[PDB]
């Protein structure tokens, strides 16, 4: 799970992550995004199915973020627009290969390969 | 959601009862386990219950034949008789669903074996 | 885009009907359904190797484990192809089913079709037990319910 | 065979409080073989209709719409034995109480119906007067 993009932006700004799935001996079942805040737990951020169409998103990020998938390069994005400065994390890629839909998307309990993560800052 | 109780000190030799209370939501799952934890290592699973009825009972291999694990449906209790303890069962335990994911930890119970 | 069924029949009440399907070659499998006449809490829910049905369940043989691995959860990269985990059966019996597994397919070598879905009577301990029958079938008990698994499209 | 057999009726007053409770005997006596209890009531001259309905493998309780808040079904599993609580009774409910089990893998709609039920019980007269 390597990730690329991130960094540092102002209140209102926009930034866009990608993962790209390395090396995994099975294929994809739910691929996103999870965040762990400065001194906070991580939180679901928004993840995807293998379908391309199927995403679930955090409340906190409702309307504002963006998950898509690339499938030819099996890499995930997602854009992530007017971040507020509760938007400060190291942002952790997360990948699937079973999920029980009895369960949360979004819980980190629910995925066991994840990725380097990235750190995405916001002024003000 | 948990609630441990029941350990303590006791000299090698002796035995406790450690009683959780578990909410009904995490009980009706019917898959409960006592796990242990010694500080360094993991909360290793050392006593399942689940089945209906009264419920069937596994044991590790460090405990198989010294413990019992059983429950009260009408209580939502579930109750670990540990009989010849011995030091190496000095840790803490807990009480969580076991066969899917593991509810919040709660305080547990220490067991310390020493005379 | 493939499908297969599984209707679940056993000696006591417990009975069911389990659907599968893949999109994709070697992609991701849907497995959806409803198992009934089940006690309430988790029970085992594995597919076994042999479609075979002459002794009933006996007859359905080991977990598949095709690349010869131990017995564990199915999030877990240490598990039988065949391992799905556990399900869950409400103050009714009623055990809906939906969950979507990569590891298995209907097609290739880890192909299902043709092998016995087995539900089990008390639960899987995904490998964690810490002992040998844990390591193997995942002290799931016995085996209440199977079928053998069909294409359906 | 799995025969069932009642008790707790008689003669009550409207507004009275009775415990119909039904004791199982033989039958296959393994744990993971579930039945749906169920309470069947038969009056003079009219059909069996069945009051309340209880699952051996869980805990769900389902009511007819005949009876609100008045009926309670409740289970001691360790004894295998159905209680039935009839209180603040009514002068209609004088009927003959059979209680009767049937498969438990029973589709919702079929769980408080006559036909659906496997063995019956012998049945025992719960007689209100006003
Ligand atoms: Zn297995």
């Amino acid at each position: 799970l390597q990730e690329s993009g991130g960094g540092l932006v102002q209140a209102g700004g926009s930034l866009r992550l990608s993962c790209a799935a390395s090396g995994l001996p099975y294929r994809t079942v739910f691929m996103g995004w999870f965040r762990q805040g400065p001194g906070k737990e991580r939180e679901g951020v928004a993840v995807i199915n293998a379908d391309g169409v199927s995403t679930y998103y955090a409340d906190s990020v409702k309307g504002r973020f963006t998950i898509s998938q690339d499938n030819a390069k099996n890499t995930v994005y997602l854009q992530m627009n007017s971040l507020k400065p509760e938007d400060t994390a190291i942002y952790h890629c997360a990948a699937n290969h079973f999920f029980d839909y009895s369960r949360d998307p979004l819980a980190t309990a629910e995925y066991n390969y994840w990725g380097q993560g990235t750190q995405v800052t916001v002024s003000s | 959601q948990l609630q441990e109780s029941g350990g303590g000190l006791v000299q090698p030799g002796g035995s406790l009862r450690l009683s959780c209370r578990a909410s009904e939501t995490l009980f009706s799952l019917y898959a409960m386990g006592w796990y242990r934890q010694a500080p360094g290592k993991q909360p290793e699973l050392i006593a399942t219950i689940s089945g209906g009825g009264e419920g069937t009972g596994n044991y590790a291999d460090p405990v198989k034949g010294r413990f019992t694990i059983s429950r009260n449906n009408a209580d939502n209790m579930v109750f670990l008789q540990m009989n010849n303890l011995k030091p190496e069962d000095t840790a803490v335990y807990y009480c969580n669903v076991y066969g899917t994911n593991l509810a919040p930890w709660g305080q547990g119970t220490q067991v310390t074996v020493s005379s | 885009a493939t499908k297969a069924v599984c209707v679940l029949k056993g000696d006591g009440p417990v009975q069911g009907i389990i659907n599968f399907e893949q999109k994709e070659s070697n992609g991701p499998v849907k497995v959806w359904g409803s198992i009934k006449g089940l006690t309430e809490g988790l029970h085992g829910f594995h597919v076994h190797e042999f479609g075979d049905n002459t002794a009933g369940c006996t007859s359905a043989g080991p977990h598949f484990n095709p690349l010869s691995r131990k017995h564990g959860g199915p999030k877990d990269e240490e598990r039988h192809v065949g391992d799905l985990g556990n399900v869950t059966a409400d103050k009714d019996g009623v055990a809906d089913v939906s969950i979507e597994d990569s590891v298995i397919s209907l097609s290739g070598d880890h192909c299902i079709i043709g092998r016995t879905l087995v539900v089990h009577e008390k639960a899987d301990d995904l490998g964690k037990g810490g002992n040998e029958e844990s390591t193997k079938t995942g002290n799931a008990g016995s085996r209440l319910a199977c079928g053998v698994i069909g294409i359906a499209q | 065979q799995v025969q069932l057999q009642e008790s707790g009726g008689g003669s009550v007053q409207a507004g009275g409080s009775l415990r119909l409770a039904c004791v199982a005997s033989g039958g296959d006596t393994r744990p993971y073989i579930t039945y749906w209890m169920g309470w069947y009531r038969q009056a003079p001259g009219k059909e069996r209709e069945g009051v309340a309905t209880i699952y051996t493998g869980g805990s769900g309780t389902y009511y007819s719409d005949s009876v609100e808040g008045r009926f309670t079904i409740s289970q001691d599993k360790a004894q295998r034995t159905v209680y039935l609580q009839m209180n603040d009774l009514k002068p209609e409910d004088t009927a003959m109480y059979y209680c009767a089990a049937g498969n438990g893998a029973l589709p919702p709609g079929r769980r408080l119906s006559p036909q659906n039920m496997d063995t019956w019980g012998p049945g025992t007269q719960v007689t209100v007067s006003s």
